[PDB]
């Protein structure tokens, strides 16, 4: 595995048990991002809401299709969020099914 | 250079009508019974998310300055890492909308 | 028929055989139209002469080897009918007549392929009668009858990508549309290169290898040695 | 037809009302089929008196397996339309078992030539025989999807090649031929 | 017989009988039995896509009752049958659907027989 | 054709006859694109005909560069199809290549404005010229992207529009600008 | 006609000389309602040239009336197909709405009886009231959800029912009927 996180909470998903190589390195993690999914060596890999790539085809287009899941949402950080249901509710609605 | 004939293609093009209309009424609510339950899916979702997203976190945040020392000692007696490659189980399925790999962390 | 009586003093009475090659039968057709109508005689056959079937055999029927005579006048009818319609008056009557077709279209037009040969509408019905067996080669017997099925698999299928997906196609039929641009670019092309009974046979069961057996049933044990 | 309409006056009035009315395609006889019969959109009105005979002679199960045989053939029109709608882009257990067999139906019982005296001949027992192989494969094919048993194996069955090789078969070899070859059907499909 | 009848329809059936000569419930129950079959003849093309076990309870229902109507109902070759013993079939095929299905009949038809 | 097919009886008279032949069409004239002319619907019989004096008096590299702008827009038959069915943007790089080609054989070569005079005159110069300039972007392109670029980025660069000089650019003061510009194309871009 | 090609002689000349098709739809048929009119295979070319006469004789605002509320219908047409697949839930209170002022136009308003003599028999008097209550409740409705208000209050006004009992009355109680039916309006938003 690997999460793709900010730096002081990407440590604790490097804990045993769980496998991260996280950190911010960009704002949305592109320096990292793109070179770990590209070899698909990571049994999962996650990129959370406190990045997030606003170029979703700049990844589909490196990794050349991928049968294991990318950018899961997590939340980054902790300050009582909890805007991630509402927020991810919206982000499938505008891509796709019904508009408002 | 490439016309339609009229005598020979006659009955093809009446037919081609019922074969069209009728199809496409099915195809239609097809794919209508598979949003409907999506909805379901995307809403219940988050309800796990809010509870357990805060107090995996909970502890984290309040181990990283007691950490950074005591991070050696965390990851000995807990249970060795998942595994790179595929420590999930991948799970495939064949359903409409083409064939689609699942998972279960 | 001018013509054709000038072959059959050479062909049979002179003994020697003699190809007649006859061309621009559309312009022929011109001609029948204007008598058609013109004289007395009214039209019965969507809008073109009913004594026309006549003026077909006449022209076609004479030909033939006879029996009694080595030599032999040998036709090669070449049309050149109004667009692609097969209502068409002209290959009406003539699919009929004739034993054995060979069809040109535009699939292989935009390829840059002299000939441009397609026989997959096109329909024989002398391969395996009195042809394919005899002082006719049998080692290319059940070749015919493998091509035919394979390179249907082939064309066919070129279609029902474009429904069913946009490029899906299974395990299976990669290996349908696999055969199709091949075995079409090759062997079709000829047009200052001639090739022997030999020649043709060897390099044909070369890109029939890109099946498997179990399509290669109607080719048998032998023939498939035979031409490895 | 003259004009190439099978809708005319004189087709309907003694061509198409007699005891079997048939139709051809242009490319359905050049893949191997020569003659060869449109499946669907030809009917025999005459079937109900040609019954009797082959109830006593032939056998009490031949007028009933000869409709059980064109069922199939006629049901697999079903999908054939919706394939080339949108195609299938879900192929479950139940959808590729009509398909398939009457695909197998469609290669090797409608794929005979004229020219050669192997793919046909005049004889009860070879019409008896071919159709009694294809029953066997079909039969055990519906009790082992339910086992769990991919049809994409199914194919992989050298069984399917073995009906394969019934159109080629000799006339004179074909009742030892056939009794042997029953119970190898029956033994690959209940072992796998 | 083929007899379909989904394309067929009489223009005439209540100005030839009524009510009590072909038994009250006749009426509904023909529109009961349209619109029950109709609707499986378009998911036997959704049997093995999608399939009927990823299809809803009612309409899982609605394909089996096609398939009786074709065997009981439609044919029965050269047997005779009377208005009675053919809403007697009717019924039957009928009490497969729940009472929540059955809308295209009076409350005093339901209450007739199931 | 007065009813609007070729299959009327003086349409069909006036495809008896052979040598050239070109094909308007009423969907390309719309673009006020004149001459509009379809690679898929006509044929001449005098390129092998003519074969001769080009490489005689026109230039010996004209038989060749004649045959090197054919093949783009064949190839773009082909995907036009494939295009319309799912956009080319999920398609792979090397297939949107030609797409792009494409564009300035139709913006700017396909537009012969009646109404500017440095495109009512053309001419063997104006010919073999412009064909060049298509000739260098294509063979440049082919291995800029293999090197992984995306023809997104090369339509903001200025590679683009230099091509597009044939209408803002003269008959008689061509010879100034066609070898200049020339340049740039191997030059500019496999910098870039 | 049997069913009618634009290309018969007997339909693309008709139509031309009439001004009006008062089309009614077979589904439409089906729901066992007279009107049955389609609206949007409905046309009439009258309508423009009849407005001023309108006004002049009939009433005042009846014109006015008939061409707005039209529209509720119209962007109720393409709003209902598969946009609201299983009624809105997952929408807006703007899309809500339509829906909500939709249920009384198609159950009271569109339907009526030949068979009942309340509403077989209908004047202007009486039609022009009905119709102005239901703008009326359109212009209520929509600032209802910028207040705040949900469907739900809605759906359970009397207002709804007062409309449904408009048509359960005849033309002479329709002024007492009108009185307490119109006032009823304006005090069940003013409630919400």
């Amino acid at each position: 595995m690997a999460v793709i996180a900010d730096p002081e909470t990407a440590q604790g998903f490097r804990l045993a048990g769980l496998e991260g190589y996280g950190a911010s390195s960009a704002e949305e993690a592109q320096s990292l991002l793109e070179t770990l999914v590209e070899r698909g060596g990571y049994a999962l890999v996650a990129v959370d809401e406190a990045l997030l790539p606003d170029p979703e085809r700049a990844v589909e287009r490196l990794m050349r299709g991928r049968d294991l899941p990318v950018l899961l949402p997590i939340a980054g950080l902790k300050e009582a969020f909890q805007g991630h249901d509402v927020e991810g509710y919206m982000r499938e609605l505008v891509r796709k099914t019904i508009g408002f | 250079s490439q016309v339609s004939p009229t005598r020979m293609n006659l009955l093809q093009r009446r037919g081609q009508l019922r074969l069209a209309q009728k199809g496409v009424d099915l195809l239609k609510k097809k794919r209508d019974a598979l949003v409907a339950e999506f909805f379901g899916l995307v809403r219940e979702a988050m309800e796990a998310r809010k509870a357990l997203d805060q107090a995996a976190k909970e502890a984290y945040a309040a181990l990283l300055l007691a950490q950074a020392f005591d991070g050696p000692e965390v990851v000995a007696g807990a249970a060795l890492g998942v595994p790179p490659l595929e420590g999930v189980e991948a799970e495939v399925e064949n359903v409409w909308g083409s064939k689609v790999p699942r998972l279960k962390a | 028929r001018m013509a054709l009586t000038v072959a059959e003093y050479l062909a049979f009475e002179h003994d020697y055989h003699v190809l007649v090659i006859l061309t621009d039968m559309t312009n022929y057709c011109e001609a029948l139209r204007e008598i058609g109508a013109a004289r007395e005689e009214i039209p019965g056959r969507r809008g073109y002469p009913g004594y026309m079937y006549t003026d077909l055999a006449t022209i076609y029927e004479r030909a033939g080897v006879v029996e009694g005579k080595k030599g032999s006048v040998t036709q090669i009818p070449i049309l050149s009918m109004p667009d692609d319609d097969r209502t068409h008056p002209i290959p009406d009557l003539t699919g009929y007549i004739t034993e054995g077709q060979i069809q040109l279209s535009r699939e292989l037009h935009r390829k840059g392929i002299y000939p441009p040969i397609d026989p997959l509408p096109s329909l024989s019905r002398l391969m395996n009668n009195g042809v394919g067996k005899g002082k006719t080669r049998e080692d290319h017997k059940q070749v015919s009858d493998q091509l035919y099925s394979a390179y249907a698999n082939g064309v066919d299928i070129r279609k029902l990508v474009a429904i069913i997906g946009e490029d899906a196609l299974t395990e299976n039929d990669r290996r349908y549309l696999q055969f199709a641009d091949a075995f079409e670019r090759f062997f079709i092309n000829q047009g200052q290169q001639n090739r022997s009974i030999e020649e043709s046979l060897q390099i044909a069961w070369a890109l029939l290898s890109m099946l498997p057996q179990g399509e290669l049933k109607r080719i048998s044990k032998d023939h498939i040695g035979k031409y490895y | 037809p003259p004009g190439g309409d099978m809708s005319e006056p004189v087709t309907q009035s003694t061509l198409r009302i007699v005891g079997a009315f048939w139709r051809l395609d242009a490319s359905l006889a050049f893949r191997r089929h020569f003659p060869a019969i449109n499946w669907n959109g030809s009917y025999s009105l005459f079937t109900s008196a040609l019954d009797p005979w082959y109830r006593e002679n032939v056998a009490e199960d031949y007028p009933e397996l000869r409709d059980a045989i064109s069922e199939l053939l006629q049901r697999e029109a079903g999908l054939q339309e919706i394939v080339q709608l949108v195609g299938p882009d879900a192929l479950q257990d139940a959808e590729r078992l009509v398909i398939e067999v009457g695909r197998i139906i469609r290669e090797d019982f409608l794929q005979q030539n004229a020219y050669h005296e192997v793919d046909a001949y005049c004889s009860m027992k070879k019409a008896y025989g071919i159709m009694k192989m294809i029953l066997a494969f079909y039969k055990e094919a519906e009790a082992a999807i339910k086992r769990g048993v991919s049809i994409d194996e199914i194919l992989q069955l050298p069984v399917l090649e073995r009906i394969g090789r019934a159109r080629y078969v000799s006339e004179e070899e074909f009742p030892a031929y056939f009794e042997e070859a029953m119970k190898e059907i029956q033994g690959a499909f209940k072992a796998l």
